[PDB]
RNA sequence: ACGGAGGGGUACCACCAGACGUGGAGUCUGCGGCUCAAUCUGACCCAACGCGCGCACCUCACCAGGCCCGGACGCGCGGAGGACCGACAGCCGGGCGCGCUUUCGCGAUCGCGCGGGCGGUGGUGCAUGGCCGCUCCCAGCCCGUGGCGCGAGCCGUCUGCUCCAUUGCGACAACGAGCGAGACCCCGGCCGCGGGCGCCGCGGGACGGCCCGCGCGAGCGGGAGGACGGCGGGGCGAUAGCAGGUCUGUGAUGCCCUCAGACGCCCUGGGCCGCACGCGCGCUACACUGGCGGGGCCAGCCGGCGCCCGCGAGGACGCGCGGAGCCCCCGCCGUGGCCGGGACCGCGGGCUGGAACGCCCCCGCGCACCAGGAAUGUCUUGUAGGCGCCCGCCCCCACCGCG
């Protein structure tokens, strides 16, 4: 009674503008770095496009009188080939700075390219994220972190889930890669917020008087 | 006036199309009306080899991606060009549930 | 081709709907994906599979597993009664056997009196028990290491 | 199956010497509902709930034919003499 | 850590009882050797060998030959009284203003030297990141306070009873916590509510709960009633580690090598497929529990059709509509390497494509093969096995792979 090949429009309609979002994570990750860069969004209003950004500083983003943001409005949508003006642009402020772990890596990235030693960088980070209020934060240092025979150091704190599907919603995890003149140093974090948002761990039962 | 037209709304994630399905049902109860259809789940599959060398045992991935679709033809001479807004405007506007409207 | 699930089979619009009417009685079978729908009503001892009697299905050697319950409970209900089977889903013996599961449903749902029907429960379940009760067991999934469910690739050690 | 993991023995024993009025021995029904409602206890799940209203049960009953250790069923009354 | 030491447990990548196979032949494909201008390379017990997702061109690295600079940016010099870049005729040339005998053009978008770039399926995986594999189809791993030892270390973390499980009971110079295990997520089976172009959204239900035996206890055996009865199938996957694989997946990269007769990029051909030989995963058969001819009939992941030509494969037009093998019934053949089997070869008709060496159809010819030595693999309910059907890579093509 119905016809496969004209829906075919509606479900590779929202397929495109996936993948859409993605090149954008990455050229938003490889730009705003020193903005608090996290994540996105976008909403394809037919008249126009809506993308909600999540910064530490948007200010920064914002730039003065808007100049940044209005700068790369007009950019995407060459590439992607809509009429500017209809490419709007939103942001929006992360306040638990401790609990994402973007903004933590990127800090972590940015104290080891001013030569700090990473036991103290790793201690500081984990240090911010219990402050937030957080049951535990691992970082992990790999490479030629001496002369040679590359070796993985990891510093951790609290307690951390490693299996199962909740580590798919109170585990965040990241990574990253610093180039350097020995070599290349891998890094990445991992946090653990047990009574994130409003679910419920499970395995977790509280009892009455 | 009377444009017989159509709701369609879909979304990967089966949380928010609910959500959104609820909310259209209460903002379209006097504007006619809006019963849903639900489509059978277009599921996108992949298979993958886990390794990038071709190396051990050949273990694979399964990913996929589930699209739910729901469809409000209901509509019909029930809405004029501006009703349709009316509600359209007055429903959440979730990040991300993509909707076209047609006669 | 046919699914079984169709909305077109359960409500079975193939009949036409003053006739649709007649109706009381209604009834399911199944074995593995096959499904199969029964209206029964009141006449004078009628059967019907997808229009075709009961003494001309197909697979010939099985006309008495289909012919079972009458000779068990006996042909006076029957004879009193007139049904229209549909059945639609995957291979000639599971159709048999869920056919013959939506007859005995079905005249079991004709008598009122819960006491006989307890009693004929007890007189037909005692020969058979999936004349009632549908097996449960359905075709399982594949692993990527092999060509089978449980079967693996063959291992050259050397 | 026969895994009654810590969880569930813990958690049983404490909901259960702070309810003995309001449960019974044997029965699994009024056990689960008790142990549904939200002031005694947060279940998260459903098979947990289950599991731990099956432990209860037997916990009661062993009790009532005797006492058990670790449960401070107020029995001091009857041995207060 | 090991023991051809003892004592307790466990598992079809172990055995008992059995089933189906391989190693026997022909053939598809991959692997070493020979040959060649080249027959590009990684991987070698489990833990390399239809695996690094279908090689006529590209892909593409290798062989024989030729265009182009797409030399960023700085300093010195030169230049419109003309920097650099294109072309008819006629040859040489596979070909091209590539080169050549000549004379028309174009116009600073720069030329040369010195520094400095870009790029590179170029080397090192024994310099690295990340991702996988294995240890591991495991059940184990650790913190604070305290105590014993000069100390490396020990107790906690168990020489008892249970559990698939460091799963639990009950004790103890230990007390109290955590990860892993379970819990959790997806699928299926029974019932209810709602909605409904198309069967799809939210919930209930099963918990060692009842009875009987035992056992202090945790828990073991049997019988019920029930859609389902005692981890139903999958996903995730601890600490520590391997000189395991990948620099040939990448604007991931350290140090080397190449950089205007180029290892850059683009074109034309050839090759990766060549064949006295050894072996790895598969496919087809060795027949009567069968082969041929005619007819009847039902699936699921899901899914597109009419009319007219042509034996067929295919083709011209035009619209939106739609599912098979085994099996069952009737006949022929009649133990004959026969009508079993279908490799090889000789005429012919078409499709893809810029281009057949590629793939389909028709007539004729009609190879090995009689159930396979020493040796060896997999498997417990909708399972093995048998039968076919869809997607991936893809101009064409599936004996492969996921289902």
């Amino acid at each position: 009674i119905v016809r496969r090949d004209e829906e075919n429009v509606y479900y590779s309609k929202y397929l495109n503008d996936c993948i859409m979002e993605a090149e954008l994570h990455e050229f938003f990750s490889r730009e705003l770095v020193d903005a608090g860069y996290a994540s996105c969004s976008l909403c394809r209003t037919i008249d126009s496009i809506c993308v909600i950004i999540q910064c530490a500083e948007p200010e920064v983003v914002m730039g003065d009188n808007h100049y940044r943001l209005h700068k790369i409005e007009y950019l995407l949508a060459g590439r992607f080939m809509c009429d500017p003006k209809n490419f709007n642009i939103w942001v929006d402020k992360i306040i638990k700075r401790g609990l994402s772990a973007e903004i933590m890596v990127d800090n972590l990235r940015a104290k080891l390219e001013e030569a700090m030693p990473i036991r103290r960088a790793a201690y500081s980070i984990i240090r911010t994220a219990m402050r937030a209020g957080a049951a535990g934060c691992e970082v992990i240092v790999a490479g030629k972190l001496r002369a040679q025979r590359a070796r993985a150091n990891k510093f951790k704190e609290g307690c951390l889930i490693s299996t199962g599907h909740p580590k798919r919603i109170f585990l965040a995890e990241a990574t990253r890669h610093i180039k350097m003149r020995q070599g290349v140093i891998g890094v990445k974090v991992r946090i653990y917020n047990p009574n994130i948002r409003g679910a419920v761990m499970p395995d977790k039962i509280e009892i009455g008087a | 006036m009377h444009q017989k037209y159509t709701i369609i709304v879909v979304g990967k994630d089966l949380k928010l199309v609910e959500r959104y399905v609820k909310s259209i049902v209460k903002e379209g109860r006097a504007f006619g009306i809006s019963g849903p259809c639900r489509a059978p789940v277009r599921r996108l599959t992949i298979t993958t080899r886990k390794s990038p060398c071709g190396e051990g045992t050949n273990t694979w991935h399964r990913f996929e991606l589930r699209m739910y679709k729901r469809t409000f033809w209901v509509t019909c001479g029930g809405n004029d060009i501006s009703t349709i807004l009316s509600k359209t405007v007055v429903i959440p506007g979730i990040q991300v549930t993509v909707e076209v409207e047609e006669p | 081709m046919a699914k079984g699930n169709r909305r077109d089979l359960l409500e079975r619009n193939d009949i036409e709907v003053r006739e649709r009417d007649k109706y009381t009685v209604h009834t399911l079978g199944k074995k593995k994906n096959s499904v199969a729908v029964a209206f029964v009503k009141a006449g004078k001892g009628d059967i019907l599979v997808n229009n075709v009697p009961l003494a001309l299905v197909r697979p010939e050697i099985l006309r008495t597993k289909v012919s079972e319950p009458i000779m068990i409970l006996g042909e006076s209900l029957f004879k009193g009664l007139d049904m229209n089977i549909k059945v639609a889903g995957g291979g000639h013996v599971s159709q048999i056997y869920a056919v013959r599961q939506a007859i005995s449903r079905g005249v079991l749902a004709s008598v009122k009196d819960e006491a006989a029907r307890s009693e004929l429960r007890a007189k037909l379940v005692s020969y058979d028990r999936q004349l009632v009760v549908s097996d449960p067991r359905r075709c399982e999934a594949k692993k990527f290491g092999g060509r089978g469910a449980r079967a693996r690739r063959q291992k050259s050690y050397r | 199956g026969k895994v009654r993991t810590k969880t569930i023995k813990r958690a049983a024993r404490k909901i259960v010497e702070n309810n003995y009025e309001s449960l019974k021995p044997k029965d699994f029904q009024n056990n689960k509902a008790i142990c549904s409602k939200r002031n005694v206890a947060i279940i998260p799940s459903k098979r947990l709930r289950n599991k731990v209203a099956g432990y209860v049960t037997t916990l009661m009953n062993r009790v009532v034919k005797g006492p058990v250790h670790g449960i401070s069923l107020r029995l001091q009354e009857e041995e207060r003499e």
